């Protein structure tokens, strides 16, 4: 079994704060034929079933912000969130297409803080 | 995309949980997620029709049972020895062996 | 030309003619080939973990005796003189003094517990452009002998040569395209009271009559460059 | 079925190697860089040795070859007009007269064999036979050198082939001319007895066996682990 | 002289007395003993895999410009010779590519059916490269167009060059066959195989391609059936294979 | 002496001996010969009116159904690897990497129309000095065949090899020293009710037997001069 | 009857070609131009580029001739009396070390063959045999170099026949010599299978098969136009 850890496992932040998310493998998602990281990000909202962020690890998906970028490489990952906005507030899971039982990651909870 | 609709189970007994998918059923297998409100997601199987295999996660091997046929081209899984810890929302995805792509909505099981 | 190729035999004057040489005698143990180097089995260091690799203990494969039934005993990439299992032993030495190679390899493997034991594995070997088995009943569909430990001591397990050309770079590394040579428990190990519950193998590699190797060059193992004082 | 020519002793031990590149002068100052000295011994160079040391008892004839080029040293009172550089190569024979400096009998000694070679043209080659009293060369010896097990670890030893000195015949008065030469050793008719381990352990010095104590081999993840298995693709699934 | 032919216990077409085109001069064979480097026997599936694997027909239209399939992509889901590429890895093998049109004596047109050993395409944008989705689909034809294409990691379709960056009047120098609607009607290609090693992996290599170009477009009245129906059977011959093992890919 | 011509033959010594070469394999298809791959058809691109070139309309000579009976179908200068009809094909790529040539020259032209389609053609070849005809009684007194489409499908005019010296120059000019190769509307093209009354005619040429080149050089299509980034 | 042997394969891919033309300097600086370099590759000269892709599978051996002419470099510190200048050029086999810059032990390593050539006489010769795993070179690869069909669209192919590596064997302190080296391949024993068509468009790099939509010959005036028919004179009438 491939698992996934995800660091911060939740993070309250403001607006207009540039947040990131560790996520980090057991193995290295990363083979030798193409050089493409088997990784996927997700972001599930509030009470809604999850979409795409990340795919390949690198590239981005329609309808989705510069502040939702993947980086990284080999067995270590994050998820650079530049300008935060009124939509983040969500939970993140991670999850890798390398090793057939296909785990989630243990899943980042974007927190909003108010005033 | 397509998924049940909401239905009320009874313990130690089964389910049948159906996934619709406009795309032909070809060269990509049906994915298969249970989630945990209080954890994460996690993995049942997938039934990869391109080449026809089933397979199924070691902590669901005896509990769910994956079948996809041709003509209707809906996919299904089944579950059986419900118990509460089986209440969840269940959803079907799909894999071009390129990403996981969507899933859509589901039933959420309610063991009662 | 009037050039200097290092690589070019040419007689030249004796330095000392006149001189006579010390007739030549019969001295045991002439070698006239690499290859008769390399037909020799040399044990397999397969448990280097790190901590057994400066120990005598990177060479035994440890068979526990219990309630296991299902578990591996161990597995390696076999692709001899770039395994970190096999890059080291007689066969992988000579392997690294050349570019290419060609041939056969031949395993054996000795069950070094006492005469009152008894059980069973299954060694299953995978060609080139297959997974490594999981569990014991996806290598028993493989290629598989079983191996009865109270019948015999040894097991030979010779490996086919399978390639697309002729002969197979050694530095190049391509990986799921060598084969991996994997065992499993079958039946546990069954002893008697007074023997001992756990025991050791040993692994023996070497090459066979088919093998050959091609352009030569320098060994990746010496480091050092300048001159020894 | 392939052929097994390319891993022949002879194949395998007969390849010429650059052993030693060393630079002498042409006019005075020090009486020791107007001159080069090799004794000829494979320990030195630690590629060529571990090769030598797959093999107890050795025996060889050499080919040696010297490929010298010089150029015109800097500063004041220059060369100018140069005529021709003529160099003399002297082969010791072991137990034979040996250089002290420049300008000594020993250079003009009829016992030790000479190369007089001009700078132009193919380079200056040699071949010396197996000299030994022995039958052999011995890569290893476990003894010593006196009767009375006194002395040094196997260094005394019949496995001398002897020096090789090298110096400018000309009396050039004005300028300095360096030159540099590189020895391209090779063995001839190898016959080898008694296979031996490669060596594991990295060498230290060029008259001894004396090493620290290495692993048998590299790190692994775990005792059956094998490689970055196939990620799910269309055909390993 | 309407002479039935029977591949295995499966397979009935039924063709005419008709002219065929061998290779580059040579019939598809067994390997023998001075010609492989693999390490084992390669015991061949001559029992089960020598069948005809019928194709979908494509309807060659007025305005259409030419289709090709690579090979041995082309069978990738037909049958057993489908399952021996997933659990193998090594194969060789030859074809005997059969295409034939069923039009009307009202009819007229051109084909030429070409068979190109190691058709490397050229993409539709210059310094960038293809990807496996647009080179060949699994089982359908892929479209030559008369324009110029312009995506970003297709393939250049125009027509008049063949993918290649040649003439199309010179794809004639590789085995080929003209269907000719005033006079022939099928064509039949009987390649070997081709490659610089004894046995290659066949997911990675295309070993040929079959283009099927139209020269003289098709014309036709008004009361006419605005299509021919063209027809490709392939059967493999002597396909001998090494590496048993599971599906590792697809 | 001790120079260096760039076309001389002499062997060097080997960089690496000791090295066993790839034993070689039976490949279908090879080639001794560069006039082999000219005596193969190629498809002539006749129809070049500088908007056709970028299509396949190009390939196919236009033979429309009517009233015309004395006009022509097609005409060009016989001279392969000069003409821009000749140069792009297969024999006209390979003279243009030679200075000379000699032999003869072989044409097929097929008539792809419907099988219910009749009418004749008047194939004329005129010798190198001489005028192309201007009609078809012009063209009937030279040399010509009859060519009825519905009684043949093809119509093989090989064309003779006449000069005053032993080989030709390719890329010399000498109008009216080549020949021409016409072809006039004898009948017609006359089709039943439900054939359509437009067709397309198909020319191959290739080389003879007795074809022959000299004097290597360089191809005049490849201007790239500078290596490849 | 006339004789066909000057277009056979051996008279017609076996003639000598200037494939690269590269300088190399011998004094320091940065550590790239004291040394060439020539991966053996027959696609970056386009004229010999065609003629190969008239076939999909070569076979071959190389026959590779070096033609070293120096210089002097001017500015102040001139070379003045320089004696010779020696080069050392190495053909690395393919997978064998390579050198990063000058003065590296790649250039001293056993394994990769060198020449030694000194500057006045003949030029340096070489003779490659066919190495390759397989059992012929191809021009045209419709693959993938992974067996995922991963990566490049046939470019880490078996078709790697080495580099050529060449520096000043010299150490010479003041003055600096320009020295360039012109490489001329040449084929012997080619056997060639698989004719191809000639090429139509023209290349874009030295990868690929790549290439935009050109016509499939030059514009004519008409469809039937023959050209320039003769004026009247006293015999054409």
């Amino acid at each position: 079994d491939i698992v996934m850890s995800q660091s911060p496992s939740s993070l309250a932040v403001s607006v207009w704060e540039k947040v990131t998310m560790s996520c980090k493998s057991s193995q290295s998602l990363l083979y030798s034929n193409t050089q493409k990281n088997y990784l996927a990000w997700y972001q599930q909202k509030p009470g809604q079933s999850p979409k795409l962020l990340i795919y390949w690890a690198s590239t981005r998906e329609s309808g989705v912000p510069d502040r939702f970028t993947g980086s990284g490489s080999g067995t270590d990952f994050t998820l650079t969130i530049s300008s935060v906005k009124a939509e983040d507030l969500a939970v993140y899971y991670c999850q890798q297409y390398y090793s057939y039982p296909l785990t989630f990651g243990a899943g980042t909870k974007l927190e909003l803080k108010r005033a | 995309l397509q998924q049940s609709g909401a239905e009320l189970a009874r313990p130690w007994a089964s389910v049948k949980i159906s996934c619709q998918a406009f795309y032909t059923f070809n060269s990509y297998g049906m994915q298969w997620v249970k989630q945990r409100p209080g954890q994460g997601l996690e993995w049942i199987g997938t039934i990869y029709p391109g080449n026809g295999q089933t397979s199924y996660n070691q902590r669901f091997k005896g509990k769910a049972t994956l079948t996809a046929d041709k003509s209707p081209s809906t996919a299904y899984m089944q579950l059986i020895s419900l118990t509460s810890e089986d209440s969840a929302g269940c959803f079907c995805a799909v894999v071009p062996t390129v990403d996981f792509d969507y899933w859509g909505q589901g039933t959420l099981v309610t063991v009662s | 030309s009037n050039q200097f190729l290092t690589s070019d035999d040419f007689q030249s004057p004796s330095a000392m003619p006149q001189f006579d040489v010390t007739p030549e005698m019969k001295i045991p143990g002439e070698v006239h080939n690499l290859m008769e180097i390399a037909e020799v089995d040399s044990v397999v260091p397969v448990n280097n973990t790190k901590e057994n690799i400066n120990s005598m203990e990177a060479y035994r494969i440890p068979v526990t005796g219990g309630d296991q039934l299902h578990t591996q005993v161990f597995g390696f990439q076999m692709q001899p003189g770039l395994n970190s299992v096999f890059k080291r032993t007689l066969l992988g030495e000579i392997l690294n003094y050349y570019a290419h190679w060609s041939g056969s390899v031949k395993l054996t493997f000795v069950f070094c517990g006492s005469a009152m034991a008894t059980g069973k594995f299954l060694l299953a070997y995978s060609p080139p452009g297959a997974s490594p088995p999981q569990n014991r009943k996806q290598a028993m569909l493989g290629t598989h002998v079983i191996w009865d430990v109270g019948l015999q001591s040894s097991c030979v397990l010779c490996i086919p040569w399978i390639s697309q050309t002729h002969y197979r770079l050694v530095q190049q590394d391509e990986y799921t395209s060598a084969g991996y040579v994997t065992c499993w428990y079958q039946t546990g190990l069954i002893v008697p009271p007074g023997a001992p519950p756990s025991c050791t193998i040993l692994c023996f590699a070497s090459a066979c009559n088919d093998f050959s190797v091609r352009n030569l060059r320098d060994t990746p193992f010496i480091e050092q460059t300048q001159l020894l004082q | 079925y392939h052929s097994r020519t390319e891993s022949s002793i002879e194949n395998f031990l007969c390849r010429a190697a650059c052993v030693y590149i060393a630079t002498y002068k042409s006019a005075g100052g020090t009486p020791t860089e107007r001159y080069a000295s090799w004794r000829i011994n494979t320990r030195q160079m630690v590629q060529l040795r571990r090769k030598f040391e797959l093999f107890t008892y050795l025996r060889f004839d050499m080919e040696i070859t010297f490929v010298i080029t010089s150029t015109q040293d800097p500063g004041t009172q220059l060369a100018q007009d140069m005529p021709v550089l003529t160099h003399q190569i002297m082969y010791i024979p072991p137990g034979g007269p040996v250089p002290n400096s420049a300008t000594d009998f020993a250079w003009q000694s009829s016992t030790n064999p000479s190369i007089f070679w001009t700078e132009g043209c193919a380079p200056a080659r040699m071949s010396v036979p197996f000299i030994s009293i022995g039958n052999a060369y011995s890569n290893f010896y476990d003894g010593w050198s006196h009767f009375t097990q006194e002395g040094v670890y196997g260094f005394n030893s019949l496995n001398n082939m002897g020096h090789i000195y090298v110096r400018h015949v000309n009396e050039q008065s004005l300028g300095v001319s360096t030159s540099t030469l590189r020895v391209y050793f090779k063995p001839k008719h190898v016959r080898a007895w008694v296979p031996r381990p490669p060596r594991l352990s990295p060498y230290v010095k060029s008259s001894n066996v004396n090493f620290k104590p290495t692993a048998v081999t590299t790190e692994r993840k775990d005792i059956n682990d094998v490689g970055t298995l196939r990620p799910v693709g269309y055909t390993n699934h | 002289r309407v002479r039935s032919i029977t591949l295995g216990n499966s397979t009935i077409t039924t063709q005419e007395c008709a002219n065929v085109v061998v290779g580059y001069g040579v019939w598809p064979s067994y390997l023998q003993d001075n010609e492989a480097t693999a390490e084992d026997q390669p015991t061949q599936p001559d029992v089960a895999t020598c069948r005809f694997y019928t194709l979908d027909s494509i309807q060659w239209q007025k305005e259409s410009d030419g289709w090709w399939w690579k090979f041995p992509e082309a069978l990738k889901n037909m049958g057993l010779f489908g399952q021996n590429m997933e659990y193998h890895y090594l194969g060789r093998s030859g074809y005997t590519i059969h295409v034939q049109c069923n039009a009307s004596k009202f009819h007229q047109g051109c084909l030429l059916v070409v068979c190109v050993p190691e058709a490397e395409m050229g993409c539709s944008d210059v310094e960038r490269e293809v990807v496996a989705a647009s080179l060949s689909s699994e089982d359908t034809a892929k479209s030559f167009s008369r324009t110029e294409s312009n995506g970003q990691h297709t393939v250049q379709t125009v027509v008049y060059n063949a993918g290649m960056g040649v003439g199309v009047g010179n794809l004639t120098i590789f085995p080929h066959q003209w269907i000719n609607l005033r006079t022939n009607n099928s064509a039949t290609i009987v390649m070997p195989y081709i490659n610089s090693v004894p046995m290659d992996n066949m997911f990675r290599h295309y070993n040929f391609t079959l283009m099927i170009i139209p020269f003289a477009k098709l014309e036709y009245t008004e009361q006419a059936s605005n299509y021919v129906p063209i027809t490709v059977t392939v059967a493999p011959m002597c396909a001998e294979y090494n590496g048993l093992r599971l599906a590792s890919h697809q």
